[PDB]
């Protein structure tokens, strides 16, 4: 089978990414699982005429108790692909949001059947590395469609339409969209029909050569309504955070009426709500019941991901791409009984959105996560369970508004 | 020279050097001729004049003189270039990270650029000339077989033939350990020594039989050894002798070097500091202004002589037993930890300074993430750690830090200076104590304002300040309440800076006003701090 030609982006030069510094556990890994891909045929090593670079990771898919090497090919897609959305794109189905059920088939191991054009494998080179700096490291590059590259899927989206075909053929309802090495597959069937439906599509790819190794409801009430307290007594202090929770949503919803409820007593002296003090709290619970306005999804600007700590395992957030002009917010809440922490908790959430924002638009976010960066660095690999990574940044001030997204 | 070479090519869309050979002395002509032949005689360089039109310059020096002169070339043109390499050795082991071998050998490889070959296609780029009398008669041309000295690959091809040729003999002998560094390689073994000795000249001829020369002698000076400004015995290692000079003035690169030996000093020497001793640098990048040494600095100063006076050592690592790294709060924003595997010797110590209104617990939280890292680098495991903070603190602080933070395993030792919260705010207000709406405010050009409250039961204070801020005023004013009120109080302020620094819980700030308040909320016994829109 003939090669693919990868031009990547005029003037563009190959990614040279450090290599983050490794536990020796996931050394040995790593180490073993590239014996075995040089054994087959998938990665070969490289000399130093060749000066790319490329992180790369040792994680644990979907629970297993064996490991798995995860590429970090963020550079390499926002310099290849960006002319790979284009040349090559993947349609992405405004319909697969709206479906009652979606389950995430993990189809990965197809593009290490498919080999890479050769004058192209020089810039998946990536090291695995030593401990102490005591040997020069380990480099490999890539003989076939590697794993987390944006490219792969692209190339592969003939061979996968066609294996398909019978399977869509057979049923029209379902919808099927590949972001990078899943298959979102969705439908509107009962959860034991949806599960059939799911085997024989599994056993379909099989037959066909596709080995693979949990669901979704984007009926999910996209962006979450805020509410204003709600008591039978009023106190000084509890008008006070309304209205200033009442005034930090005027940025967003334009017509909060303010004045009555704003009319030097004690903190804990109870106020008796006025009638135009119920007044303006009744209109103003109904100007928040609705949604926003002038809230669309642009496709040429990035999407932005912000997450808060709420404590006890909540965590909010809203996905936008101009402030207070949320696409969607909502809420995630790790297991009641489970030996779960900080950081467990922001992985898992930062997980959960990324596959949302799959679902809905087809491109990941950039988050800024509340979290030191080098402690993420460190620990992000430990509950990484998905095969892509979005872009991240990290924030340092925190939000005193905490409560008000709660 | 039956190695292998290595494909190079030039950066895409560039020529070769056409650099000019601007003659000199007629001596310097004679002695490179010399050298040239007795390299040519070797194959190093071969001589072909015609159809080259590249060129490159050649000078003539004495520096290390065994009555002998010497050749080198100005590669600069030449390596702008050449394509771009994987990189190099990005950095050195650290020596508390190997682990005692039985013996170990330095091996000093010779002329190891020039046998090492040049791939063929490109010999042509490395082209240079010699001149008779100011071009009256033609000069001689030559190009490189090998690598060259000073050649932006030769480094890093020098290493990838080495790492091949090293690799059957290290396949025929996996009891023995070889490193490699810029042109040396070290090798350990837990053999014995008359053993030891025939694997050494074994692997000696090896290399030979390569093309790579090696000292024929004793081989290099048993330990110690004095490797990248460090002292490796057979059972100990430290840092090479650290001498801080007296003097009476000192300029801005004296403190910038006397800041730097402190630091690697650091590694081994527990107790070091830097912070009033930098202090003095962040003034200005200014080269040679002579700094005044404040009185701080001249403590510290004498502090670290008084710590460097008695030598220190630092063992190496045994991977059997396990590993452990203990933390000391110190003074201003300083923290120093140690780690060890056994209670009277340390594998190494070291520092950490915060940067940036601070908090105690979030700044072990960042020693505890810096000693990580380094573990990971250094081992490649992470230390059970040795704090002196509570669970119920740092669980405190932890649940309701905004960042989510990652706390490993850690046993709490009660050496003091203990970490802990000095003051918690309310979550609710406080029923029964008085309310003070609190407000301040400076004028921006004139630099003068006012801080006041005004109190449910109708206390009220206006106070006057000269050289303020709005910010400045904001706390003066949360100051103020704190000030006249009793040990319950409520205050209200419009200021997000002031109740985002308040309820960050700070413990020390470089702002004195900060440090009143804070003893203000130590002082008290329930805050409720709060916020409207201004
Ligand atoms: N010039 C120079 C120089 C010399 C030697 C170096 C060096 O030796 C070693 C090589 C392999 C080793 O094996 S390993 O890392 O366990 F796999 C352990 C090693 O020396 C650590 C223990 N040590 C050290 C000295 C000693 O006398 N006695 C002893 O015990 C390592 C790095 C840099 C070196 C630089």
């Amino acid at each position: 089978i003939e090669t693919v030609p990868v031009k990547l982006k005029p003037g563009m030069d190959g990614p040279k990414v450090k290599q983050w510094p490794l536990t020796e556990e996931k050394i040995k890994a790593l180490v073993e699982i590239c014996t075995e891909m040089e054994k087959e045929g998938k990665i070969s090593k490289i000399g130093p005429e060749n000066p790319y670079n490329t992180p790369v990771f040792a994680i644990k898919k979907k629970d297993s108790t064996k490991w798995r090497k995860l590429v970090d090919f963020r550079e390499l897609n926002k310099r290849t692909q960006d002319f790979w959305e284009v040349q090559l794109g993947i349609p992405h189905p405004a319909g697969l949001k709206k479906k009652k059920s979606v389950t995430v088939l993990d189809v990965g191991d197809a593009y290490f059947s498919v080999p890479l054009d050769e004058d192209f494998r020089k810039y998946t080179a990536f090291t695995i590395p030593s401990i102490n700096n005591e040997t020069p490291g380990i480099r490999y590059q890539y003989n076939v469609l590697p794993q987390g590259w944006k490219g792969s899927p692209a190339i592969f989206q003939s061979s996968m339409t066609k294996i398909l075909e019978p399977f869509k053929k057979q049923n029209p309802d379902i919808v099927i969209y590949q972001y990078m090495d899943d298959l979102y597959v969705g439908s509107d069937l009962e959860i034991g029909q949806h599960r059939t439906k799911i085997e024989e599509l599994r056993q379909h790819l099989l037959r066909w050569g596709l080995t693979t190794p949990y669901e979704l409801h984007p009926d999910k009430w996209t962006v979450q309504p805020i509410v204003l307290p709600e008591k039978d007594s009023w106190t000084v202090n509890d008008i006070q955070k309304l209205v200033g929770k009442l005034n930090w949503a005027s940025q967003i919803y334009p017509g909060i009426k303010v004045r009555q409820l704003s009319k030097t007593k004690a903190l804990t002296e109870v106020i008796p709500l006025t009638e135009e003090a119920e007044l303006e709290l009744a209109e103003n619970r109904e100007i928040l019941k609705e949604p926003v306005h002038g809230v669309y999804y642009d496709p040429s600007k990035d999407l932005i991901a912000e997450i808060q700590k709420q404590g006890q395992g909540q965590w909010t957030y809203q996905i936008y791409q101009e402030p207070f002009k949320n696409l969607k917010t909502g809420k995630y809440a790790r297991m009641r009984g489970a030996h779960t922490n900080d950081v467990k908790q922001l992985t898992e959430a930062v997980q959960k959105i990324t596959t949302e924002s799959i679902v809905i638009w087809g491109k990941t976010p950039k988050f800024k996560l509340p979290i030191q960066k080098e402690t993420w660095e460190t620990w992000w690999t430990e509950y990484w369970q998905a095969t892509w990574i979005p872009e991240w940044e990290f924030v340092n001030t925190p939000p005193l508004v905490k409560l008000w997204y709660q | 020279s039956p190695i292998e070479t290595v494909p190079v090519k030039l950066k895409p869309g560039m020529d070769g050097p056409k650099v000019k050979q601007w003659p000199l002395t007629e001596e310097k002509i004679k002695a490179l001729v010399e050298i040239c032949t007795e390299m040519e005689k070797e194959g190093k360089i071969s001589k072909i004049g015609p159809e080259n039109p590249y060129n490159t310059p050649v000078f003539a020096i004495k520096k290390k003189d065994s009555t002998k002169w010497r050749k080198l070339v100005d590669f600069r043109e030449l390596n702008k270039r050449t394509q771009d390499f994987w990189e190099v050795q990005l950095g050195i082991p650290h020596p508390a990270g190997l682990k005692k071998k039985k013996s170990v050998t330095v091996l000093d490889v010779g002329d190891a650029y020039f046998s090492v070959p040049l791939d063929e296609d490109f010999r042509k780029y490395t082209a240079f000339t010699i001149p008779s009398i100011n071009n009256e008669t033609p000069g001689i041309r030559y190009q490189y077989n090998v690598l060259p000295q000073g050649w932006k690959g030769s480094p890093a091809i020098f290493q990838s033939s080495m790492t091949k040729i090293l690799e059957p003999f290290a396949a025929q002998n996996p009891d023995i350990v070889i490193y490699q560094y810029m042109d040396d390689l070290y090798v350990g073994s837990d053999l014995e020594i008359g053993q030891h000795r025939t694997k050494i000249e074994e692997l000696r001829q090896h290399l030979l039989r390569w093309g790579l020369t090696t000292p024929d002698k004793k081989h290099q000076k048993e330990p110690p050894f004095l490797w990248m400004g460090y002292e490796l015995h057979p059972d100990k290692w430290t840092v090479q002798p650290i001498v801080l000079p007296e003097k009476d003035s000192w300029t801005v690169n004296d403190i910038q070097k006397l800041v730097g030996k402190l630091n690697w000093a650091s590694q081994i020497y527990p107790g070091i500091k830097v912070r009033q001793l930098s202090k003095l640098l962040r003034g200005t990048k200014a080269l040679t202004e002579v700094i005044p040494l404040t009185e701080e600095a001249e403590l510290e100063l004498a502090e670290n002589r008084e710590i460097l006076k008695e030598p220190v050592h630092g063992v190496y690592y045994d991977p059997s037993k396990d590993l452990i790294a203990e933390i000391q709060k110190q003074g201003q924003g300083q923290w120093t930890y140690q780690i060890y595997q056994e209670p009277f010797k340390n594998l190494k110590t070291g520092k950490y300074a915060r940067m940036r209104h601070t908090n105690d617990v979030k700044q072990l939280t960042e020693a505890v993430q810096k000693i990580t890292t380094e573990s990971i680098v250094i081992w490649g495991k992470t230390p059970k750690f040795k704090l002196p903070i509570q669970k119920e603190t740092w669980e405190t602080w932890w649940t309701e830090y905004w960042q989510a933070t990652w706390i490993p395993e850690w046993e709490f030792v009660n050496t003091p200076p203990l970490v802990k919260l000095w003051y918690q705010l309310e979550k609710e207000p406080i029923v029964g104590a008085e309310t003070f709406y609190v407000d301040g405010a400076a004028n921006r050009e004139t630099k003068l304002g006012k801080a006041g409250y005004v109190t449910n039961k109708g206390r009220q204070k206006v106070v006057p300040l000269t050289n303020t801020t709005n910010q400045k005023t904001e706390l003066q004013a949360i100051y103020l309440a704190l000030q006249d009120s009793g040990l319950e109080v409520n205050i209200v302020t419009d200021s997000q800076y002031a109740l985002g620094i308040i309820q960050a819980q700070p413990d020390k700030s470089e702002s004195e006003l900060v440090n009143q308040i804070i003893e203000q909320l130590i002082k008290k016994e329930k805050v409720y701090l709060a916020w409207v829109p201004a």
